[PDB]
């Protein structure tokens, strides 16, 4: 349906001939499409799922729930209850990052090996 | 290695009864993908049941007590599977002196596995001793991680 057309004009258009030659067998950066090529995304995921399980701070939100806890000590009256279920961000990214690393060694080794 | 102390099983307790609704004693899928659906990323569906696969040996599909504590726990902090996690850096190195570049590190970083937008990638520079030429040592960076 689609093609491509070239145009070649000219006589000794390039007369010098030091065109690079390959003299031996060195190592070449590449990736093998069959099987190789599918262990970039869990090599990344098995590496990232254990910088969160080090990790102590994060961009995300810790400290604004205790920020809701002050604005609550500057009303005057008092409340035996307090705050009520808050939700744990930060020790719910503890159990999921275990989780997540633990199924990425798992994919890294179910990526190793390969059909 | 359980616990060194006691206090521990607090963290574990909570961390557990997040996840449990309603006092049925276990995590069933729905409960699992529940808490992350509420703080605001959801998983596949997939990648939900492949999770609760490798997790939960006594293979029911709901996830105990014990056994999401020997999870969470195992030996405490540690120097932990090191082949898996070095071999994985080799793959992917740029020259034979052992390192990653900075381009192309959040590139990967970005793109594939987790995903990260660009400031927890300099957080990732920030906790190693790196001047000048912005080029990681991947074995050191493992070691000073999963220090001990
Ligand atoms: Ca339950
Ligand atoms: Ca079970």
């Amino acid at each position: 349906m689609s093609y491509y057309h070239h145009h070649h004009h000219h006589d000794y258009d390039i007369p010098t001939t030091e065109n690079l030659y390959f003299q031996g067998a060195m190592g070449i950066l590449g990736s093998g499409q069959k099987h190789f090529e599918k262990r970039r995304n869990p090599a990344a995921g098995l590496i990232q799922s254990a910088w969160r399980f080090y990790a102590t701070n994060l961009s995300r939100t810790d400290l604004h729930s205790t920020w809701q806890y002050y604005e609550r000590t500057v009303t005057v009256p008092m409340y035996r209850g307090l705050e009520d279920l808050t939700p744990g961000l930060k020790v719910s990214i503890r159990a999921v990052c275990v989780m997540r690393f633990l199924v990425s060694k798992r994919k890294f080794k179910e990526s190793l090996r390969l059909d | 290695a359980d616990q060194l102390t006691e206090e521990q099983i607090a963290e574990f307790k909570e961390a557990f009864s997040l996840f449990d609704k309603d006092g049925d004693g276990t995590i069933t899928t729905k409960e699992l993908g529940t808490v992350m659906r509420s703080l605001g990323q959801n998983p596949t569906e997939a990648e939900l049941q492949d999770m609760i696969n490798e997790v939960d040996a006594d293979g029911n599909g709901t996830i105990d007590f014990p056994e999401f504590l020997t999870m969470m726990a195992r030996k405490m902090k540690d120097t932990d599977s090191e082949e898996e996690i070095r071999e994985a850096f080799r793959v992917f190195d740029k020259d034979g002196n052992g390192y990653i570049s900075a381009a192309e590190l959040r590139h990967v970083m970005t793109n594939l596995g987790e995903k990260l937008t660009d400031e927890e990638v300099d957080e990732m520079i920030r906790e190693a001793d790196i001047d000048g030429d912005g080029q990681v040592n991947y074995e050191e960076f493992v070691q000073m991680m999963t220090a001990k």
